[PDB]
C-alpha cells in the first residue's frame, strides 16, 4: 500500500490501485479499489459500502 | 466587454472552475478581460510570436544592459495606455536594487464597466410570455375570484375589531 | 415556390433611417421608424420620389411581411423575413439587427 | 422578467411631464399647477380608453354587442344562442380546423367545456362511442350540433348528462 | 399625413406636432405672439405636447395587434386561435436509461418507483421489474455443471427450454456451447439480432447486444431470458422522466449516477438524447409550429402507414387489411375490425403509436394485445408475422467460382428478405438477374428454392408466395452452389 491514509470524499474520484482511503461515519475503516487506474478511474460515492471498493483487513 | 476565454489569475491556466462546477468560462466583466489583456501583452516578448512580429514587449533592449531607470518606466507606462479602455494610472513606485541587479515596479490601473448591449448570444432571455389557462377556467370563470374575496372579507372582519 | 437568398439588410440603430435599395433589378426607397412604447421597428415601402409610401407594416420575427401585398405592380414578389442567428427566443430589438448582431433581415427572390 | 405585451396604461402618467418643469420655478405657486393638471388629466382618460379599444376586442372578453362582429367574419351567426355559450361555439368551430377526431384529440376539446373531471368517454366495438358529462355549466342541447361535427364520418354516438358522478 | 392613410398606419415625430401647435397659437394671437424658450406659453405647450406622442405611439401599436404581423403576447393567441393552434405549457423531459446489474441480483426483484432518483432532477417513470427487460448480456471466463436456458418466444407466447452441460471450462467445448446458445437465441426474436452477437474465441467470452468494438448497443428489443446458474452480467432498460416541468436536456452519454445506490449496481448510462423539456412556449416557435402544420397528418391510412415507419426503433415492414361488411370474410376477422401486421416493432412502444387511429374505429384485432392509459385504460390488438426461411440452390455452367467470391452472390440474394407480407412473390427471374448482376460480367444459370428441412426433391422453379401472416426469410449459410 501507500502508507498515508487519505480522507474519503463524496466528490472524489480514485485512479490508483494501491492507496488506502479512510472512510468515517467515528467508525473509521480503510478502503481500496484494485480496478482503479488513471485510464479507468472510480468515483468516491456517498459511502464505499455500496462496489470496486474493498475494506482493509483487521 | 471584450469576451475571451478566462485565464486563472492564480496559475495561468484556463479557469476550468471549482471541482463542483468544472467546465469552461468566458471573460465577461471588463476587469477580468483587461487583466488578461495586459498579462498577455506584457508576458510575450517582442517578436517571439509567429504570425505577428510586431506584438510583445522588447525586454532584450533593457535586460543585460546598463540602463537608466527613468527610460524603462516610460516604456512600461506607455504599453499600458495602448488599450482603448484605460482611464488612468494612479501611482507608480519604481525601485531598483544595485546589489542583486533586480528591478521591480508597482502600479494600478482604473477601468470602468459597461453594459451588455444584447443577451441573444448569452444564455437567457428577459421576456415573460404568458401561460396558457388550464381546464374549463377560460370559458366558465375561475375560483380564485371567490377565494380572494373571501380572504378580503375575513381580513376586513379582523380589522374592525380592536386588537 | 423555389426561392433563393439574394439580399441582406443592416440597421445602424438611428431612429429615422431612410435609404434606397435595389431588388429584382427594380429600385425602392425604405423608411424605418423606432417606436418607444412598443419597442419595435416600423417599415414603410414606396417608389422613388413617391408622395406617400405604398406599404407600411410592423416588423416581427418569422412573419411573412409581404404576404398580403403580392398583388401590386410596385411590390416585390420575393420573400422578406426576420429570423435570429442566436437563441431562437430572441425578439427583434433596436441594435440587434444585422448579419452578425443577432437578427438576420433577409430578402429572397423566386426563381424566374 | 418583463411582459411581452407592451399595451398597458402608462404607469404614473400624471407625475410625468410635471417632471419637466425646469427648476421648480413654478412649483408651489398653486396657480400654474392647477391649469397644467386640468389639461393633463384629460389625457389620462383618453390614455386609459386606448387599452379597452384593444383589450375588449379580443374574443375572450368581447361583449355580445361586438362579439357578433367577430363571429360574422367567421360565418358563425348568433342564431338563438346567448352570450355565455355563443363564446363557446365560436371557440369550438374555430378549433375544429386543425383536428383529426382521435380519442386523445376528442378528450382535449371536451376538456375546455367541462373542467378537468367533468367528462369521460367510453368506447365500443362497432363504431360505438359514448360521452359522459358531470359538471356542465351551460345548457347542452344548443351546443350539441357542434359536438357531432368533430367526430369521424361514421361515428355512432350517445350523449348522457348528469350532475356529479 | 401621419395618421391613417391608404398604406397602413404611420408615426409622427415630435417636432412636426410642436410646429403645428405653435402655428395654431400664432394664428390665435397674431404673428406677434412669442412661443420660443422664454415664453410661459412655450413651457406649457411643449410639456403638453410630449404626452400625445405617447398616445400616438400606443394607438399605432394597437392597430397592428390585429394583423398577421405585429401581434404579440395575449393578442397573438387570438389571431392564431382562429386557426385552432394553442401555445404549449410547461413540459417534462422524457427518456430511457440502462444499467448493468451484478450477477447475483434475482430475476423477480422489482424496483420501487418512488424510492429512487437518477440524478438531481430525474426519477423512475414507473415501477420496473428486472425480468422481461433485459437488453444486453455479457458472459466471460468464470462460469463445470448443468445449465438451463429459458426464453419467451417473440411471436408466440410459449416459453422454450434448453438443456446443456459445461463439461469443460475452456476450449472448443466452450466454443461449441456458446454457438449452441447463439443458435438457441437466434431461432427466436428476429434475424437482425444475430448480427449483434458473436464469440471472441481469443478471450473465450460471449457478447450479447454489443458491436465489434465492444460497445453495448443493445438488442433489437427488450426480452426475457434466464440461466439457472446466473452467470455473467445483465443489463436492463428503464424509463425515466424529470421531477418538475421546465427546461432540461441531457446528451447521449450524460447520465452517470443514482443517489440511492441499489445493491449489485454496476453502472448506468444513456443510449440516445432525451426529448428535452421546455419552458413556456415563446412566440417565435409558436409561429414556426403554425407554419409547419401542413405535414401534420393523422387518422388516415397513408398517415398511419407513415407514422409507424418513423416512430419505432424497428418496424421493418408493415401492412394493413380491411373488413367492414357485416361478416368475417374469408380471412378470419370480426365484422368491423381492422388488421395491422408488423415486423420487429416490439409490443408496448408500437402500441403507443396506434393512438393515431381514427376515433371510433374499433381496429383492435390480432394475436397480441396491450393496455394503454388515456384516466380510462383501453386495450389494443395486433399481430407479428411469422418468418419462413427458404433454402436456395444455384447451378450454373462456367468457370468454377472461388472461395470468398461467392460472398457477393450470397449477399446479393439479400433482396429475398425484402418481400412484403402476403404480397411477396419471388419472381425467380428477378433472382436470376440479381445473381448475374453482383458479379463481373460473364453461360447458364438456374435457381432452385425450397423450404428449410425439406428433402432435395422439393427443389422447384415456380415462384413462391407468402401466407397471410408469413414473411420470407433467408440466411447466408443456407446457400449452396453446383457446377455443371
Amino acid at each position: 500500500f501507500k502508507t498515508p491514509p487519505l480522507p474519503w470524499r463524496n466528490g472524489g474520484s480514485v485512479n490508483e490501485f494501491n492507496q488506502l482511503y479512510s472512510f468515517t461515519d467515528g467508525n473509521t475503516t480503510w478502503w481500496y479499489a484494485p480496478g482503479a487506474t488513471v485510464s479507468n478511474p472510480v468515483v468516491m460515492r456517498d459511502s464505499p459500502i455500496n462496489g470496486k471498493f474493498k475494506v482493509f483487513l483487521d | 466587454q471584450f469576451k475571451d476565454l478566462l485565464l486563472d489569475p492564480l496559475t495561468g491556466d484556463l479557469d476550468f472552475g471549482t471541482p463542483g462546477d468544472r467546465g469552461m468560462r468566458l471573460a465577461l466583466t471588463n476587469q477580468l478581460s483587461l487583466r488578461q489583456r495586459l498579462y498577455l501583452r506584457f508576458a510575450i516578448w517582442a517578436g517571439d510570436w509567429y504570425f505577428d512580429e510586431t506584438f510583445g514587449f522588447p525586454y532584450r533592449t533593457f535586460v543585460g544592459k546598463k540602463t537608466v531607470k527613468a527610460v524603462l518606466d516610460g516604456r512600461i507606462k506607455s504599453e499600458v495606455r495602448q488599450e482603448p479602455d484605460v482611464l488612468q494610472i494612479t501611482d507608480f513606485q519604481s525601485t531598483m536594487d544595485v546589489v542583486s541587479r533586480s528591478y521591480k515596479c508597482f502600479f494600478t490601473v482604473v477601468t470602468a464597466e459597461g453594459e451588455e448591449i444584447s443577451l441573444a448570444f448569452v444564455g437567457e432571455d428577459e421576456y415573460q410570455y404568458p401561460t396558457p389557462p388550464e381546464s374549463n377556467v377560460q370559458l366558465c370563470g375561475d375560483e380564485g375570484v371567490i377565494i380572494n374575496f373571501k380572504n378580503k372579507l375575513y381580513y376586513l372582519i379582523n380589522f374592525r375589531l380592536p386588537k | 415556390r423555389t426561392v433563393v437568398r439574394t439580399f441582406d439588410f443592416e440597421l445602424s440603430g438611428y431612429p429615422d433611417e431612410t435609404f434606397r435599395v435595389v431588388l429584382d433589378s427594380v429600385t425602392y426607397e425604405l423608411r424605418f421608424m423606432w417606436n418607444e412604447r412598443d419597442e419595435s421597428w416600423f417599415m414603410s415601402l414606396g417608389d422613388i420620389g413617391a408622395q406617400r409610401p405604398t406599404i407600411t407594416s410592423k416588423l416581427t420575427c418569422y412573419s411573412d411581411i409581404l404576404a398580403p401585398y403580392r398583388y401590386l405592380d410596385n411590390v416585390p414578389d420575393g420573400n422578406l423575413y426576420l429570423w435570429p442567428l442566436g437563441d431562437i427566443r430572441t425578439r427583434a430589438g433596436r441594435f440587434n439587427i444585422g448579419p452578425l448582431k443577432g437578427i438576420q433581415m433577409t430578402y429572397s427572390s423566386l426563381i424566374e | 422578467l418583463k411582459d411581452v405585451n407592451h399595451i398597458h396604461p402608462l404607469p404614473d402618467f400624471v407625475r410625468g411631464g410635471f417632471d419637466y418643469v425646469p427648476s421648480d420655478i413654478f412649483s408651489g405657486k398653486e396657480n400654474f399647477e392647477q391649469t397644467l393638471r386640468i389639461l393633463l388629466e384629460r389625457l389620462e382618460f383618453i390614455d386609459q380608453k386606448m387599452v379597452e379599444l384593444a383589450e375588449l376586442r379580443t374574443t375572450l372578453n368581447a361583449e355580445d354587442a361586438i362579439l357578433d362582429e367577430i363571429g360574422r367574419q367567421l360565418g358563425i351567426y348568433r342564431n338563438g344562442l346567448n352570450d355565455p355559450e355563443y363564446r363557446a361555439v365560436i371557440m369550438i368551430l374555430t378549433g375544429n380546423n386543425s383536428k383529426s377526431g382521435t380519442r386523445a384529440d376528442i378528450i382535449a376539446t371536451l376538456k375546455q367545456l367541462f373542467g378537468e373531471d367533468g367528462v369521460t368517454t367510453y368506447k365500443g366495438y362497432n363504431y360505438r362511442l359514448d360521452i359522459n358529462i358531470f359538471n356542465t355549466c351551460m345548457e347542452v342541447t344548443d351546443i350539441l350540433p357542434e359536438i357531432i361535427d368533430m367526430l369521424p364520418l361514421v361515428t355512432h354516438l350517445r350523449v348522457v348528462e348528469n350532475q356529479g358522478y | 399625413n401621419y395618421g391613417l392613410t391608404g398604406s397602413g398606419f404611420n408615426l409622427p415625430p415630435m417636432d412636426d406636432l410642436v410646429q403645428e401647435t405653435k402655428k395654431t397659437f400664432k394664428s390665435a394671437f397674431g404673428e406677434d405672439f412669442n412661443t420660443e424658450s422664454n415664453s410661459v406659453a412655450d413651457k406649457l405647450i411643449q410639456i403638453f405636447n410630449e404626452r400625445e406622442y405617447q398616445l400616438w405611439l400606443l394607438m399605432g401599436s394597437v392597430y397592428y395587434a390585429q394583423t398577421m404581423q405585429g401581434a404579440e403576447g395575449i393578442y397573438l393567441d387570438d389571431l392564431l386561435g382562429k386557426r385552432g393552434i394553442y401555445r404549449l405549457g410547461k413540459t417534462r423531459s422524457t427518456g430511457t436509461v440502462v444499467m448493468t446489474i451484478d450477477s447475483s441480483v434475482p430475476y423477480n426483484m422489482i424496483y420501487s418507483a418512488a424510492t429512487y432518483t437518477i440524478d438531481t432532477d430525474y426519477e423512475l417513470s414507473s415501477d420496473v421489474q428486472v425480468a422481461g427487460n433485459i437488453v444486453a448480456q455479457l458472459i466471460k471466463g468464470t462460469d463445470v455443471g448443468t445449465y438451463r436456458l429459458q426464453i419467451q418466444n417473440t411471436t408466440d407466447q410459449s416459453v422454450k427450454t434448453l438443456s446443456l452441460n459445461l463439461t469443460a471450462t475452456s476450449g472448443q467445448p466452450l466454443i461449441t456451447f456458446f454457438g449452441q446458445i447463439k443458435d438457441f437465441i437466434v431461432n427466436n426474436t428476429i434475424l437482425s439480432n444475430q448480427d449483434r452477437i458473436w464469440i471472441d474465441s481469443t478471450e473465450g467470452a460471449l457478447y450479447i447486444g454489443y458491436d465489434t468494438n465492444k460497445i453495448m448497443i443493445g438488442l433489437s428489443s427488450r426480452v426475457d431470458f434466464r440461466t439457472n446458474p446466473m452467470a455473467g452480467t445483465r443489463s436492463i432498460s428503464m424509463d425515466v422522466r424529470s421531477i418538475e416541468p421546465g427546461y432540461i436536456s441531457r446528451d447521449v452519454h450524460s447520465v452517470r449516477s443514482i443517489n440511492p445506490t441499489p445493491g449489485g449496481f454496476v453502472d448506468i448510462d444513456n443510449l440516445s438524447a432525451f426529448i428535452d423539456g421546455s419552458d413556456v412556449e415563446s412566440d417565435n416557435e409558436y409561429r414556426i409550429r403554425a407554419a409547419t402544420s401542413i405535414s401534420e397528418g393523422k387518422a388516415t391510412r397513408p398517415a398511419i402507414l407513415a407514422a409507424l415507419l418513423n416512430k419505432v426503433e424497428g418496424i421493418e415492414k408493415v401492412r394493413i387489411f380491411n373488413n367492414n361488411t357485416d361478416k368475417t370474410n374469408s380471412l378470419g376477422i370480426p365484422p368491423y375490425r381492422f388488421m395491422v401486421v408488423c415486423y420487429g416493432g416490439g409490443t408496448a412502444e408500437i402500441s403507443q403509436v396506434l393512438y393515431d387511429t381514427i376515433a371510433t374505429s374499433n381496429n383492435t384485432y390480432g394475436d397480441t394485445f396491450y393496455d394503454i392509459t388515456t384516466d380510462q385504460v383501453e386495450r389494443i390488438w395486433h399481430t407479428k408475422a411469422a418468418a419462413r426461411q427458404l433454402a436456395i440452390r444455384v447451378r450454373y455452367r462456367g468457370r468454377p467460382l472461388s472461395l470468398t467470391e461467392e460472398t457477393a452472390i450470397a449477399n446479393g440474394l439479400a433482396t429475398a428478405v425484402n418481400g412484403t407480407m402476403i404480397a411477396g412473390t419471388l419472381y425467380n427471374v428477378r433472382l436470376v438477374g440479381t445473381v448475374m448482376s453482383s458479379t463481373s460480367p460473364d453461360t447458364q444459370v438456374y435457381v432452385d428454392i425450397k423450404n428449410k428441412g425439406q428433402p432435395d426433391s422439393a427443389y422447384v422453379n415456380t415462384d413462391v408466395t407468402a401466407s397471410t401472416t408469413q414473411v420470407l426469410s433467408l440466411e447466408l449459410e443456407d446457400v449452396i452452389f453446383s457446377q455443371i
